[PDB]
């Protein structure tokens, strides 16, 4: 029959937030026709036609009672109190995503009480390695997506309505009234379909939580909420990246970086080689501006766009580094991310080199050792891809240079070292390590290496490459070749 | 009318290690940064000469409301409302504790050093031969001198009088916070170029250069004596003394550059007993 | 058929917020065509909205700027008292640095004479008699333009970025603003095409018309 | 007859933190943008140099109707229905309303530091035995030049005389929002690139460029003087002063280049001298 409700993706007037609402309602349909495949089923009789790009929306009799249903089959509430989504695959999510996803939903969309009213704070002690970590959580029991029907449609005729309708913040995020005073006129509008778009978005975008590296997460809880809202290029593409990131474990949520969620949400992605991969999606960052803050504000947009390469890159990253250390302690789940992942993450972005100043962060910033370690534990993963990068080449031989060299002195002592007594070779490492730290100079330090390289006796890197490595120990500033050397006693593996 | 005093300031020649940043492993590392010709510098904040002149205004008997026990080592607050019209601490340096602010009358910037920092470094160890982990320890240091640059607004004082303790303690200088123990920098002035004007707008921020890269010389910068010849800041209300002057009267042709009619003083008290009576007659006091 | 006017277009910094993007300053990569409307009936001191309807817009985008976001405490009209501190909010808000551009402009479609093209061209060529007031600046206020000018096809004889209007496109700039709500602010669904051409493709032509 | 009055002045060199954005709970992020090449500058809001001109206005008579309470540091607005006729602020950056609105006849970019910035901060651990939350703090600091943009249409003035009062704002600006406190940056000029003409489009937006990481020299961009000399933005309109009129004259060839028939002198205030007497001949004042 004819379209009451008409929407495709092709529509010029249609802004991203209103194609994933769209994938939205995709979505919620197949499920509800997975649920209710009797077309009866849906009070009112609505007919769906799902299309790749296309919904398309029939019903009987009046409008209101079909949205009523469809709004109330749409959004609901367990008996926990967490919120239910019947676009996402409640069955196989665990309760700890529920919480996950309802606590993100609250904190973003539903940052306002004038639109829900909340139940009482259900406490549950989950069990993890004999922990029963009390996961706090407060329930709710009504909020303005079940009701916005009575908006959506006229009073009097019980009928879509005719005209443009005042939408609200919680609808389209970032939709403020910038003017309190100007409420009743400056307000956005929007036709009914494009609302019930806006009403079904919260169901495609995940929630991830950010950690500040500089804030110890032990004194400091995540409370920062990352919104990913991806773009749009076809209903059953987005259905099923969707469904697979369904998959993930909380554990990987918890990100340090924009562009660490992104990637996060693209990670599951199938990588097909004939056919030229390209996404793109938005991270919304919601935090408190100060402490006593009742509500997130909208803090940071930024656009992501990921290629096959800089995707099997983070692949690749992601293989070598480690994963997340997930602390649990009194009810305290902390979650250790490795700043390096998303250090080489956000370059990626950046399109700039990976190595942009690992040594910086993992060193020179990171006294802690913090990621120090993870560099320890992923000197190699460095190592390989700096030994993508063309450019280290020079340094690689250098490496090499230097590790021929502290050979030849540890040859000389093992000469040295007598019978019987066991050889201070670790001593003399770190001895080396505190002769090269305590070079304060160009021309100390260059002394040092100088008089070094010729301890070590002869170097056949050094023949075959005299020229280049003469050039660079004469260019390069000394702070950069003590680094150097120092990997190069790091990496030394005889 | 609205006066304001400006001024950049040159201390003496010695070793200095008065600005320890975040130390790393055994090194305690002085702050440095970049400064002219891309040379680092080594830096000593602001707000050790905004604590030092709040330690003077407290020795020299004035009321201040910061109380700093020396034996304890901690700051006591005399009230906890903050009244600028009867505490000069209050009434100069402001404050915010979170009316409720001030603004302050008393702006000031880094102490550069005049030399850059080549990387001299100084290693100290614990005696004896019972040896643990805080047995030998490096400590960064670095042989310059120092220049500040510091802007105050007369009118924006709440006692106009506040103005002379102020000169008196910038010219008489307790320590800068540091370590006096193994580097006991004296951060007394002894070249001053103050300028005491109508106008805001300032020509003598970081007016000193260095003669040679590794040197104590410490000549008058060409910048600032060119824009005294091309014709702005006026001479009459230019106040430069110290030991510059010395350098400044040997050039050239100085009886003849308007350097020559502008206040000069080889003795430093003399020239801040000059402004101080300038300032006096031009406010009131 | 008369050669279309083109201008050459550089402004330091600007930013082109997004009408549903009032909580944060987040702006398009590119200058919507009602902007560069605007900016163009500025230029000619045409207070009117609805004088230069019709007019035909095309922009070459000539090297792709960086986006930067920068702090401001934005004044609101929240309360009655001007001094209340709920009118000052801080937010964030994007620039977009270095934008250099080119526009054609295409008024063959104005039915009123004389035409946007004629008006803007009498305006280049003779500086002291067209009468205005204000600065000129693309999106806000305080943005001036470094330089506009005329300008051929040659202007840069390099390779252009141009918005291209397709169904399937990612950037919805939006050709008529509505300021007061967004009733009758009317979008359309743009890309950025990386073409060797000094002439724009049909598709890049943005025709500007009232709401209804 | 439509007359504006375009400018591009770059100050001094110093130590500034002027601006900032939100923190991180540690450190006090001085903000950032890209710039020419994609180095990342340090910016300097224009609502920023707008409130300073209009604390300037406030400061010396020229009555404002948007007063600043330096003791409460609020806004306090003396009339509700604005009056550019009278007031001078309504007058020059205009006002916004829900008669109806009347459009600022000044319109500046956002200052930009002449040389990228590198990381820069400064700790700041306060000083006492008790160490609680709230100490070392850090404030990232650069080290440049800061170089902004502004454009007036002399014409759309309700008072054709209010030129003047900006113009001595602007050679003396008072301060731009920052930390005084810890970083007192003037903000004087110190180079201007002034042109008054009855053309829309001004061609000397920023035209102070010298990159080369850390230093101070700050040339004439090459741009500016290819398009000086191709025949466009007329040399006769242009007016140059400051410390980079020195290296114009120590160009080789500046004898016989177009540049040379500008309006060009070293003292600033000969500059603006010449330029008020220019703008009152053409206005009738």
């Amino acid at each position: 029959t004819q379209p009451k409700i008409s929407l495709s993706l092709h529509a010029a007037d249609t802004t991203i937030m209103h194609r994933v609402g769209m994938t939205g309602l995709y979505m919620t349909l197949k499920r509800l026709e997975k649920q209710y495949p009797l077309s009866r089923q849906r009070g009112g009789h609505i007919s769906w036609f799902l299309t790749a790009d296309t919904i398309e929306l029939f019903w009987e009799g009046s409008d209101f009672i079909a949205l009523s249903w469809l709004i109330n089959e749409s959004f609901q509430l367990d008996d926990t109190g967490l919120i239910h989504l019947v676009g996402l695959d409640n069955d196989r999510i665990d309760l700890r995503q529920k919480i996950h996803i309802h606590e993100g939903i609250c904190g973003v969309f539903l940052r306002l009480n004038k639109f829900y009213q909340a139940g009482e704070i259900i406490n549950t002690e989950l069990r993890f390695e004999e922990k029963q970590v009390e996961y706090q959580y407060k329930s709710l029991t009504w909020y303005a997506h079940q009701t916005f029907a009575e908006k959506l449609c006229e009073a009097d005729t019980q009928q879509l309505r005719h005209d443009y309708i005042q939408i609200t913040s919680w609808l389209y995020l970032g939709g403020i009234v910038r003017h309190a005073r100007t409420q009743n006129t400056t307000k956005l509008e929007e036709k009914p379909e494009y609302a019930l778009a806006l009403l079904f978005v919260p169901v495609v975008c995940h929630y991830c939580l950010l950690h500040i590296p500089s804030e110890d997460l032990k004194e400091r809880k995540p409370h920062r909420y990352l919104v990913v809202i991806p773009e749009i290029k076809d209903f059953e593409d987005a259905s099923q990246r969707r469904w697979r990131l369904q998959q993930l474990e909380t554990k990987q949520f918890h990100v340090s970086s924009l562009g660490e969620a992104g990637l996060l949400y693209y990670s599951l992605d199938d990588i097909q080689p004939e056919v030229a991969y390209y996404q793109a999606c938005q991270v919304w960052l919601y935090e408190k501006t100060n402490k006593a803050s009742r509500q997130r504000t909208l803090m940071s947009i930024e656009e992501i766009k990921i290629d096959k390469n800089i995707l099997i890159t983070y692949q690749q990253v992601q293989k070598y580094f480690k994963t997340n250390y997930q602390i649990i302690k009194y009810k305290q789940i902390f979650i250790k991310v490795n700043p390096i992942r998303s250090l080489i993450a956000d370059n990626l972005v950046k399109g700039i080199h990976w190595w942009s100043n690992f040594w910086e962060k993992l060193v020179i910033e990171d006294s802690k050792e913090y990621l120090f370690n993870q560099l320890f534990s992923n000197r190699e993963g460095f190592i390989i891809m700096a030994e993508n990068s063309e450019e280290d080449k020079q340094y690689l031989i250098f490496i090499k240079v230097f590790q021929q060299a502290m050979k030849g002195n540890f040859a000389k002592i093992y000469a040295k070292t007598e019978e019987g007594k066991d050889p201070p070779i670790k001593k003399k490492v770190e001895r080396l390590r505190a002769e090269l730290n305590y070079c304060y100079d160009e021309l100390s330090f260059k002394e040092y290496l100088s008089d070094f390289l010729v301890r070590g006796g002869l170097n056949k890197y050094f023949n075959e490459h005299q020229e280049e490595i003469a050039l660079l120990i004469k260019k390069s500033p000394w702070q950069e070749i003590r680094i150097w050397s120092l990997l190069a006693i790091a990496s030394y593996k005889p | 009318p609205n006066y304001y005093l400006y001024g950049t300031v040159l201390t003496r020649y010695g070793l200095a290690s008065l600005n320890h940043d975040i130390r790393r492993g055994n090194k305690t590392i002085l702050q440095k940064g970049y400064w002219n010709n891309g040379k680092i510098h080594s830096f000593v904040g602001s707000s050790a000469i905004r604590w030092a002149l709040r330690f003077y205004l407290q020795k020299q008997g004035y009321l201040v409301n910061r109380v700093w026990d020396e034996e304890e080592h901690i700051n006591r607050l005399t009230s906890e409302d903050f009244d600028p019209e009867k505490f000069y601490d209050d009434d100069i340096f402001g404050f915010a504790l979170l009316p409720n602010q001030r603004m302050g009358a008393l702006g000031m910037n880094m102490a550069v050093s005049l030399t850059p920092y080549d990387g001299a470094v100084k290693l100290g160890a614990k005696s004896g031969r019972e040896k643990d982990s805080t047995s030998l320890h490096f400590t960064e240091y670095h042989a310059t001198r120092y220049q500040y640059y510091f802007g105050i607004d007369a009118t924006h004082l709440k006692d106009f009088s506040r103005i002379l303790p102020m000169i008196d303690g910038i010219m008489n200088l307790p320590k800068v916070g540091g370590s006096s123990n193994i580097f006991n920098y004296p951060f007394c002035p002894d070249s001053l170029v103050f300028q005491w004007t109508n106008h805001f707008a300032s020509y003598i921020s970081y007016c000193f250069e260095y003669c040679d890269p590794k040197s104590k010389e410490a000549k008058l910068s060409q910048e600032f004596i060119d824009e005294v010849e091309c014709g702005q800041i006026d001479p009459s209300k230019l106040w430069i003394g110290g030991t510059i002057v010395k350098d400044l009267q040997q050039l050239d042709n100085f009886e003849s550059s308007p350097l020559n009619k502008a206040h000069i003083y080889r003795n430093r008290n003399e020239m801040i007993e000059a402004l101080k009576t300038v300032i006096k007659r031009d406010l009131g006091l | 058929m008369i050669a279309p006017l083109i201008l050459y277009l550089d402004v330091p910094f600007t930013t082109f917020r997004e009408s549903h993007a009032r909580e944060m300053g987040k702006t398009y990569p590119v200058p919507p065509p009602a902007t560069v409307y605007g900016m163009l009936l500025s230029l000619v001191g045409e207070t009117n909205v609805y004088r230069h309807c019709g007019v035909e817009l095309a922009i070459a985008m000539l090297s792709s700027p960086k986006k930067s976001r920068i702090l401001r405490q934005m004044r609101r009209f929240k309360n009655a008292d001007f001094s209340h501190p709920e009118n000052v909010i801080p937010c964030y808000q994007e620039i977009l640095s270095n934008l250099k551009c080119l526009i054609w402009v295409r008024s063959d479609e104005e039915k009123i004479q004389p035409s946007l093209r004629e008006r803007i061209q009498l305006a280049f060529d003779h500086p002291e008699l067209v009468r205005r007031f204000g600065c000129l600046f693309l999106g806000e206020s305080d943005q001036l333009i470094k330089t506009i000018k005329l300008a051929r096809e040659d202007y840069l004889e390099g390779v252009r970025q141009w918005a291209i209007r397709d169904n399937r496109g990612r950037l919805t700039l939006p050709y008529w603003v509505d300021h007061v709500g967004s009733r009758n602010t009317r979008f359309l669904r743009y890309r950025i095409e990386e073409m060797d051409r000094l002439s724009p493709p049909d598709l890049a032509w943005t025709m500007v018309q009232s709401p209804i």
